[PDB]
């Protein structure tokens, strides 16, 4: 039980701060008019257009 | 000049949001929850290491926002409270021009196109230089120069 | 000028193509008949993607096809109902210029040429925003302004 409780949280800790870096990577081009993301990156982080 | 869009957010005024290219923006050191009715609703996404708060713009508003353009001459810009100096990539006015309370005011062009919100001062003498956010080719950007207080 | 077809549906007109080089373009999404029979009969070919319907002109007998480009300067262009002010990534249009079934009149520059054709818009507020058809050097893209419906 502690090994599963801790590989879980280990885990749960990796996806959590995944979406930390992928928030702090992504904000700077939601803050600029125009949201010209290049499509590799957008698959990357996994994200949707402003534009459509 | 031909443009008073800055949306008050408080019955304490402390700082404007602003309407630009498709985006509304507000710096983030100041509190309170934007007026209008409209704009409150909508969710705002935070940067604290660039100090602003930003939105998609609903599309019925959408033509009430200002142009961008990210292109700086160095020279003399219009705002709010008259006229910015560009001078070694830095925005400077004359001394109390700017108190707290004037932060998200844009900076526009020649042609009334924003390139910058102020977000703050530093006192020089007879001249204060501007803490503002501004852009780069495709990413925002901050300027503080030293000893600047937030407004 | 009058280089456009009328789309008949079997009640009324539905849309409009227009040629432009050596093809016959229409939007799509109209349901109808062209008027004219050699267009109407010719093998014609349907891309969903970017909602257009294409066909290549017999050119023997029309040799009067409208001109393009793929340049987009920022400024004003002819829309048959007005001027059209192309900004940023967008056009807009006056609000009470454009009215749905009126989809497929191209877009003009000042000097006669096909820029762009309007496959429908947003009601914008003040405007309405275009979302339209246009092209790079090589290649075809739609313009689609959030919130756009189909005309």
């Amino acid at each position: 039980s502690v090994a599963s409780f801790v590989l879980l949280s280990m885990v749960g800790v990796a996806v959590g701060m995944c979406m930390c870096a992928r928030r702090r990577c992504i904000t700077p081009y939601e803050l600029t008019p125009g949201a010209t993301v290049p499509f590799l990156l957008s698959l990357i982080c996994c994200i949707r257009t402003a534009k459509a | 000049n031909d443009c008073i869009f800055e949306v008050k957010h408080e019955g304490k005024v402390t700082g404007y949001a602003c309407l630009v290219g498709d985006k509304v923006m507000k710096p983030a050191h100041v509190k309170g929850t934007i007026d209008n009715a409209d704009l409150a609703k909508l969710a705002f996404k935070r940067s604290s290491k660039y100090d602003l708060e930003c939105a998609q713009i609903p599309v019925h508003m959408k033509s009430d926002a200002s142009k961008f353009t990210h292109e700086k001459p160095e020279g003399y810009y219009n705002w709010h409270h008259g006229a910015v100096q560009y001078s070694g990539g830095r925005f400077t006015i004359p001394t109390g021009a700017g108190k707290p309370g004037d932060s998200g005011r844009p900076i526009f062009d020649n042609k009334g196109r924003v390139v910058a919100i102020v977000l703050g001062g530093a006192n020089e003498g007879a001249r204060t230089a501007l803490s503002v956010v501004t852009w780069n080719k495709d990413i925002v950007t901050k300027i503080t120069p030293e000893g600047a207080e937030e407004w």
